[PDB]
């Protein structure tokens, strides 16, 4: 769970940077 | 009954000892109050402007 | 006071232009006014958790911001009504719509504004007088049982500028106006209090007065105290109805609150159908239980926010009446269902799970929930007192005690009324396990028992010793058959049976045994133990040599006395008054002691 | 024996309550003495404020001091109206200095619509352009800000040092 | 009605697995239904799962292969998924999307209902009363289904849970001491079983009272999620608006749960316990609790969810979360199946919490409650004696033990073993009970009051 | 000693649960053997 | 977070202002002619703040500054004593109690260690149970018996008070409460109970001069 | 001192759980305290747990319910939570935030100490060489307490760990044949527990030497992880600046760990076991290691950080990580409590790391170490014999085994059982030891050399 949550947050950060 | 009277007057001594300590405390601070006011007021009046140590340029 | 919907990702709605909003505020999202709360905030945008289905919500929909956080509306009309976990009247929603469904975005005021209540001022206050929080400035006459005392909301005070005269007012009128530092506040009969906030009291007092339930077992052996907290197992076959009915019907408390958390639809129906049919004698008249009861109903398919909030809505309603000086007894039908709702929300919010998947703060929430119970000295100048008791049930998956919810609960509650199913299968009711059950209030009640009854305390100690010894002897009996067994042990076994049969067992479907007054409970136990002591002496004082007394001799010799002891439960308090029943028990003791005397 | 235990327990437990309340009583009296000093200090500061020739000097510093803490391109100086002529001077003499100490051009305005309450002994508060960041440099704020840190020395200066303290770690 | 012309967009920001991300969409709704037209003229359906500003994200029901970001057009309906319902749809067979697959016409609607619906107001919920007989003795004389309860069938993989489900559809009805319908939904069903259900209902004349929804294993996985919602939406229309009693059978809820897990992944949600969504509890309750009786109306809905236990472990979240919010269980075993007993239902671990209200005078027969309790005790004892026999031998048994072994053998052969085409009404099931109970002399039937024995035991 | 020392796994859960069921079944069957021997023992004792 | 008991800083002093005004109101309510001089003196430190308009805010400042008797526990106990005396005379309002007895009852209550748990408090609660019931009661044998017996109970309390235990009043309490709890459907039992009282009452005409 | 005015901000960027994120902050300082006012006037405080550029993340102690985004006003104190400390804090009652709740005034500081404290230089730390006489034979004999030792009591919900701690507070003396200042951190407990201790301290007549910090179950969960530091900070002042011997008792440390776990989850930190932060050990060391004597100063701090073991699991991270940091534990259990044995102290799983230095010639009596070790051997073997006899039966035991059962039975009722007010000396405890050890012949007392047996065994 921890690793998957952090993966989802890192994806969110990448998405924000792309905007 | 004897114990209640003792507790009563023991309380009276407590009250009397407290009054002694309170008046002694007031007597003591009256000798320093003026000196402390001078020291504290000077620190308030002395502004000492300064720029944050980490300000660059 | 409006913002706009920026986007929907499921049950989570993102709002924009919503800068002026606080965390855990309330919003009504969309044209259907869906109920939700604000959790995360960033800039002028807010993240809203919507309780109901979000299907149909559009980008650009309005969001109406409501200044109050999740709160309970408190005022006249609360009694006799059934509420949702977030304080929505189910009896009005079903009757104002003619539907069978709870409408999506339903918006029915918690307390109707079309009722003209009979309000009488305190008659002690005058314009220009000083009033503070918790003060009572008038009473509303709801029904024959509970007077609804109108208190100044907490965290408010000042000088009174207007007092409404006695008359008929609804919940939308102005009853009292007060001014504090030039600021005028106009108050109706209804106050609002955030459900997650604890209503302040002057002081929290020790609980010393017993909770006088109608059962001999769960009183004599395992006392509960007004203001105390207990736990009750909730299994299909455990017979939990007996406690629920006995506590709500015959308790010495003033107000009963029954809280559902998230049970099966048919189980909620049984509770909602049973309660309106319960009555009790009060002033010689038979009155409906619903005149001094309030009920919160939540089924497993209700919004998870309501199932999680239900437990706090219930206790908030309880504290509201606690502040009136009433003794309130709240039952949570299943705190396991609440914990399930809490875990669901934690999961939905992608919070890090802890023990067996439950939130890290599970224990903190249960501890702070139960801490809100207790006997208190109320706010306000009337110097009144009251209490809240909690008898919340636990029903962990599998019936195990390892589940963090039941384990945490047992470490918090001071009384555990452990029930069993085996006893129910044997038709022994109430189904109390005895060896698992405990009460940690025994010391707190020693002052009450000493003052009013004196002999109760050593009797309950001996009663537990006799019952425990019967269990301890079980292995000896199994391997022996009562052959190589002391006569003193035979007395213990047979007397323990008498206790189990004609004392701890109680038949609530008989008119004479509906309610056992305390004086009868201690009367019955006193005579049974007095017999035990006499029987032990009859054997032991003669057991030396030559001519000894045995249990077979005692049982055959005074069989009428053993019968009379069993017959004691049939002394109907409704027809045979306190003096007559005590007199008959006193005569039994004399007949009993004299029967033993003939053996020496 | 039980009775004796009850009476003996009350005799100890009642005297404990009495001694505990006596301790609280003298502690409250000590705090009253500290408050009287601070209330006198407030009145003494007011008397200083009434002296234009020293109060203007305080304002000169107090305005510049706040400016250095914000380091914003736009400043709004808020004061009680009575002292506006002196705050005006304090700002005028503060900007040449600000532009030297920080090497940043700052637009400093005085708010002529919003004023501090008339019961403030003196001093200024300075806001940034959007009024989201403010520094409070009035005489009451300074008195408490310093007094709360000097209190350990006031305690000793008025009532004596604690004879049982040997180390300052 | 809306009477607002639909907008069709060709603006696509990208496509990612089952999702198509659109751009410049005007005031999109969540859960909005849209239709895609691909460059090859192929049409697909989908539903909007996220609306972040003008960037609507739609999940396509069918596969997304062939979809580009330049020519594919997306037509918005302006509304959410609302199912056309009528009485006439009873006797029809539909797929998961609600489309006919029986060569009949599209449903001619009497109304349109949101398939998500609303919870039933508890204040108007009526506790279950009369019984709905199933025709299967193992669950009529032992664990009856009250007219309003929700009692699941837990089975291991490989057991004939679908054949029993079909048998219930053919045999179930009212006690009859014309107003009864069955709505049957199969989620994730394979082609061979889908044929079985469709043909078995048609051939035996039962179809007139069955509304059948088939969601096949190779059908869109999102359609599997609405499938039970369409079945329940129909059940609610038929039951509560048309004053009749509806039995709803939801087959293979485990396959539903798997499709739900897929939807959660599509939303990029972090999986919960054992990979399943943290909201699986409320989702199952949303389905299950849309049932029961309501005040002031003569209709009712019952449910018999049927669930495959992964690795035959009742602890698994699927049967665990279901059982936690249902009233008892039927429980199909494996040993009885391997012994070639049909139906293979084990009465010892099963339970129907509402049986107390389902049966009795005025609902079935006076002796119903007494026969059930005595049969349970006799079966439990017979199994206990059989276990003893394996240790002590036949010669070490007494006469009473031999009677219990005779009961055990004849109970399973006469009472439990039935066959798929023998319909045993509640009164014949009880009569069979007595035939087995009359093996014992009266004094051994400890759980039957003497008044009942004197009336029913002889003859 | 305290544990059978099988590495945690879903396979271990299946094995341990089957092992537990076996042990419980053996316990019950042997208990019945003991009860049968005890009754016969006491009967022999009576004769 | 001073959290003095269950109250924060503002709540503590707000409750003190309330209790002070309340005592002033109770003193004027119980003794509007200011006849009970000894009792008034015991409260002078909180009555001195009465007959002044402080708009709450100035009396609140006096409490914060320490000019008022702002000990919350002393006010709680002293306030309870006064309002329980008010209940004593209020619940028997149809009759006048002698001023000397009011002061006697006051002192005996004031001397009690824990007045709230006293027999005096319980007896007053039983009295209010009996007198509140009759406020809105239909004519019927039961309620006529209860009203006749209650008026005697009020008459006797007006003469003996509550702290001065009297078997006559105690027996009447028990009989009144037992009648009150008597089934409304049962007529014979409530009839015989009432007549039992009337014939056992030491006097010959228990209600003569007691009720209209 | 800090003469510069503090800045006030209305620049809150957003709120996420218990963390309020500010932007536009001038030179943020790490681990500085922020005071904030809500739109309704409520005042709350928090600590900066992260700084980056112009941003700072503030963890609010009271909570984040009601925190606004536009009207919230925050000011930065400009320092870390340094707290006022004075000698006359003894006899005062404070809350978990450091404020008085006894209706007395605020603390009139003699200095301001950093709540985080500083590590004591191990070169100046002096190894404890004095024993405290607890009066409890179960401790003074087999698990002695040294002055400066860290000894928690491992307990379980419902056990009388509060009574044992209360007992220790009154009858804790020296074996030099003394008034300890007690600082009691009552955190995560109900009113009755806090009132129990408060009343006991007054009942003991020692309240003028007791400082209480209360943080009850209904108080904020974030303050629960500074309360121990507030207690210890005061203890450090008293012990190391005023040379007062201090006894610090921290109530159920598990409420500290659970409060910390909530913070760890909120900040998305790396978990270790059971969801607790991977740095739980380091955080506990910050609390526990504030103990012991310091060379050249006549003060000391002794800790008793009692903790509740969740589900009696001795391997739970809370007792586990504590066991690694503290010098052993007392450990009570349910097997003794369920038999009405008080104190219910089970010596077998217990130890005292500083005990070996504490016993013997010059400290207590020269045979101390020998008696303790042999009692451990005999007690443990008796437990092993019970484990055997439970299966094989009494008839399978020989005289060598029955002696250990005789010891075990006499040991628990003579050595462990005492009563709440039974105060035994360390010398009496050893004498009892010998009375029990003399149950066995010399040859079986294999942990004791003949140079000791020949002197003590004959008596």
């Amino acid at each position: 769970f921890y690793r998957l949550k952090k993966i989802q947050e890192k994806k969110k950060i990448i998405k924000e940077k792309s905007e | 009954q004897a114990a209640m009277g003792s507790q009563g007057n023991l309380s009276a001594e407590v009250e009397q000892a407290t009054r002694r300590q309170v008046q002694g405390m007031q007597s003591s601070q009256q000798r320093n109050r003026e000196r402390v006011l001078t020291q504290l007021l000077g620190m308030v009046c002395d502004v000492r402007p300064q720029v944050h140590p980490n300000y660059r340029i | 006071t409006f913002g706009y919907v920026h986007g929907v990702s499921g049950p989570v709605v993102t709002a924009c232009d919503m800068a002026g909003a606080a965390m855990y505020e309330l919003v009504r999202v969309g044209h259907s006014e869906l109920v939700g709360e604000i959790i995360r905030l960033e800039g002028d945008m807010a993240t809203i958790q919507v309780y109901e289905e979000t299907s149909g919500v559009s980008v650009g929909d309005p969001v109406l911001r409501t200044g109050k956080p999740l709160s309970v509306e408190l005022g006249p009309g609360i009694m006799g009504a059934i509420f949702d976990g977030i304080q929505r009247p189910l009896s009005d929603i079903s009757s104002q719509t003619q539907s069978i469904y709870i409408p999506r975005g339903v918006n029915v005021s918690a307390l109707s504004r079309d009722i003209k209540w009979e309000f009488i001022p305190s008659k002690n206050l005058r314009v220009g007088s000083h009033i503070t929080g918790g003060d009572i400035y008038g009473i509303v006459n709801e029904n024959s049982l509970i007077k609804h005392k109108i208190m100044l909301p907490p965290r408010s005070r000042g000088s009174v500028t207007y007092i409404a005269p006695p008359g008929n007012y609804d919940a939308s009128d102005v009853v009292l106006e007060l001014e504090f530092e030039g600021v005028k506040e106009k108050l109706s009969m209804v106050q609002v209090w955030p459900v997650r906030q604890v209503r302040p009291v002057t002081e929290k007092l020790p609980a010393n007065h017993p909770l006088l339930t109608g059962q001999r077992v769960l009183d004599a052996l395992f006392p509960c105290v007004q203001g105390g907290t207990t736990a009750i197992p909730g299994a299909f076959g455990c017979g939990k109805t007996v406690i629920s009915q006995s506590l709500s019907k015959y308790s010495n408390s003033d107000v009963i609150i029954y809280v559902g958390c998230g049970e099966r639809g048919n189980e909620m129906s049984e509770v909602l159908r049973d309660f309106p049919e319960l009555t009790m004698e009060v002033d010689g008249k038979v009155e409906s239980i619903m005149k001094r009861t309030a009920l919160v109903a939540n089924t497993s398919n209700m919004p998870v926010a309501a199932r999680e909030a239900s437990i706090y809505t219930g206790i908030t309603l309880s504290e509201y009446f606690r502040d009136m000086g009433y003794h309130v007894s709240m039952m949570a039908d299943s705190t396991s269902r609440w914990a399930e709702a809490l875990r669901e929300i934690s999961g939905r919010l992608a919070e890090m799970p802890a023990d067996s998947g439950y939130p890290a703060y599970l224990g903190a929430r249960l501890a702070s929930f139960y801490e809100r119970a207790g006997r208190v000295k109320c706010l306000g100048n009337p110097e009144r007192e009251g209490s809240v008791s909690i008898v919340g049930a636990v029903s962990p998956p599998g019936g195990d005690f390892s589940d963090p919810v039941t384990s945490a609960t047992l470490g918090i509650v001071q009384v555990f009324w452990g029930l069993d199913k085996k006893l129910a299968q044997r038709k022994h009711f109430p189904s109390v396990n005895w060896l698992i059950s405990y009460s940690k209030y025994m010391r707190a009640l020693d002052e009450y028992y000493d003052k009013h009854f004196t002999e109760f305390v050593p009797l309950r100690t001996k009663a537990k010793e006799i019952l425990q010894e019967e269990e301890d002897l079980a292995e000896i009996v199994q391997l022996v058959g009562k052959a190589s067994l002391a006569e003193t042990d035979k007395i213990t076994l047979e007397v323990a049976k008498l206790i189990k049969d004609d004392f701890l067992q109680q038949n609530g479907y008989t008119p004479y045994d509906r309610f056992c007054p305390f004086y009868k409970t201690v009367g019955m136990l006193s005579n049974m133990i007095s017999f035990y002591d006499m029987a032990r002496r009859a054997v032991e004082t003669t057991a030396q040599s030559d001519n000894k007394i045995t249990w077979s001799i005692i049982r055959e010799h005074m069989g009428e006395i053993l019968y009379k002891l069993s017959s004691m439960k049939f002394k109907d308090p409704v027809k045979d008054g306190e003096a007559k029943i005590k007199a008959d028990y006193a005569q039994l003791l004399e007949d009993m002691q004299n029967a033993f005397r003939s053996l020496e | 024996e039980k009775k004796e235990k009850q009476i003996e327990q009350q005799k100890k437990i009642q005297m404990s309550n009495l001694m505990n309340q006596a301790r609280l009583k003298v502690l409250r009296a000590r705090d009253d003495l500290i408050t009287d000093l601070l209330n006198e200090a407030k009145q003494r500061l007011s008397k200083v404020v009434k002296d234009t020739t020293r109060y203007q000097v305080l304002l000169d510093g107090l305005v510049l001091q706040g400016l250095y803490q914000l380091l914003e391109p736009r400043m709004i100086v808020r004061c009680r109206k009575q002292d506006f002529p002196l705050v005006k001077a304090a700002v005028q003499k503060a900007i040449p200095m600000y532009k030297i100490a920080t090497k940043k051009d700052v637009d400093v305005q005085i708010d002529l619509e919003a004023y501090l309450p008339e019961d403030i002994a003196g001093g200024v508060e300075i806001y940034n352009g959007d009024r989201k960041i403010k520094v409070s440099n009035t005489l009451e704020s300074r008195l408490d800000l310093i007094a709360q840190q000097m209190m350990p020395e006031v305690r000793g200066a008025l009532f004596g040092a604690n004879a049982n303290r040997k180390f300052l770690d | 009605y809306l009477s607002q012309p639909r907008l069709t967009y060709k603006t696509v920001s990208g496509v990612n697995g089952p999702l198509v991300i659109l751009d410049h969409v005007k005031f999109p709704r969540y859960a909005e239904i849209v239709h895609l037209t691909l460059p090859d003229g192929t049409k697909r359906s989908g539903q909007v799962l996220e609306v972040s500003g003008s960037k609507a994200v739609v999940q396509v029901f069918e596969g997304t292969s062939g979809i580009d970001a330049k020519k594919t057009s997306c037509e918005f309906t302006g509304d959410i998924l609302r199912t056309p319902v009528s009485e006439d749809m009873l006797g029809r067979v539909f797929n998961g999307s609600g489309k006919p697959i029986d060569r009949g016409p599209v449903v001619l609607a009497e109304d349109f209902l949101d398939i998500m619906g609303q919870p039933i107001n508890p204040q108007c919920r009526i506790y279950p009363e009369e019984m709905i007989q199933t025709g299967i003795s193992a669950i009529d004389g032992m664990n009856s289904i009250a007219r309003g309860q929700k009692i699941p069938i837990f089975s291991a993989a490989g057991l004939p849970h679908n054949e029993i489900a079909a048998q219930i559809c053919r045999q179930a009805g009212l006690v009859k001491k014309e107003n009864f319908a069955i709505v049957f939904a199969a989620m994730g069903v394979n082609m061979e079983t889908a044929r079985f259900f469709k043909s078995d209902f048609e051939e035996n004349g039962s179809m007139d009272n069955v509304c059948l929804f088939l969601n096949l294993a190779n059908d869109p996985t999102i359609e599997r999620i609405i499938t039970p919602r369409l079945a329940l939406t129909t059940a609610e229309f038929l039951a509560y608006q048309c004053e009749k009693h509806v039995l709803v059978i939801l087959t293979d809820m485990s396959s539903y749960a798997e499709a739900l897990r897929e939807v959660s992944a599509a939303r990029e949600e972090v999986p919960g316990r054992r990979g399943f969504p943290g909201y699986m509890y409320t989702d199952l309750a949303t389905i299950y609790e849309r049932a029961g009786r309501v005040e002031g109306r003569n209709g009712s809905i019952t449910q018999i969810p049927i669930l495959t236990m992964p690795n035959d472990d009742i602890t698994h979240p699927i049967p665990d979360l279901t059982g936690y919010i249902t009233e008892g269980q039927i429980y199909v075993d494996r040993q009885l199946h391997n012994r070639q007993i049909y139906p293979p239902i084990n009465v010892l671990p099963s339970l129907s919490r509402l049986m107390k209200s389902a049966i009795g005078e005025g609902m079935t027969r006076k002796d119903h409650a007494d026969v059930s309790n005595q049969l349970y005790a006799c079966y439990a004892i017979g199994k206990d004696v059989q276990a003893m026999k394996a240790v002590v031998g036949e010669e070490a048994l007494t006469s009473d033990d031999l009677l219990y072994l005779e009961f055990l053998q004849k109970f399973e052969k006469n009472f439990i073993t039935q066959g798929p085409y023998e319909n045993r009404t509640v009164y014949e099931t009880l009569d069979i009970g007595w035939q087995l109970l009359r093996i014992f002399p009266k004094e051994m039937l400890k759980r039957i009051p003497q008044s009942t024995l004197s009336e029913f035991y002889p003859r | 000693k305290d544990r059978i020392e099988i590495f945690p796994s879903r396979m271990a859960q299946t094995i341990m649960k089957a092992r537990l069921k076996g042990a419980q079944t053996g316990r019950n069957l042997l208990k019945k053997k003991s009860d049968a021997l005890t009754l016969r023992f006491r009967q022999i004792l009576k004769k | 977070g001073i959290k003095m008991g269950g109250l924060t800083s503002e709540q503590y002093h707000s409750q003190v202002v309330g209790k002070i005004g309340y005592i002033a109101r109770c003193m004027q309510t119980i003794d509007p002619e200011n006849n009970l001089k000894k009792i008034r003196e015991d409260y002078q430190d909180v009555l001195i703040w009465a007959e002044k308009n402080y708009r709450f805010e100035e009396i609140l400042e006096a409490s914060k500054s320490g000019k008022c008797p702002n000990d919350l526990d002393a006010l709680s106990r002293r306030s309870l004593i006064l309002q329980e005396l008010l209940r004593l005379v209020s619940s028997i309002s149809p009759f006048k109690m002698k001023l000397d007895l009011i002061e006697s009852q006051y002192e005996k209550m004031k001397q009690h260690v824990n007045l709230w748990k006293s027999d005096y408090h319980v007896k007053l609660n039983q009295l209010n149970q009996l007198t509140d019931y009759l406020k809105n009661a239909a004519p019927t044998p039961k309620n006529n018996f209860l009203r006749a017996m209650t008026s005697v109970l009020q008459m006797q309390i007006a003469q003996y008070g509550i702290t001065e235990d009297n078997e006559g009043i105690n027996q009447l309490f028990k009989l009144g409460l037992h009648l009150l709890a008597m089934a409304n459907e049962k007529i014979d039992e409530q009839y015989h109970l009432f007549k039992g009282y009337v014939k056992d009452q030491p006097e010959e005409s228990p209600f003569e001069g007691i009720l209209p």
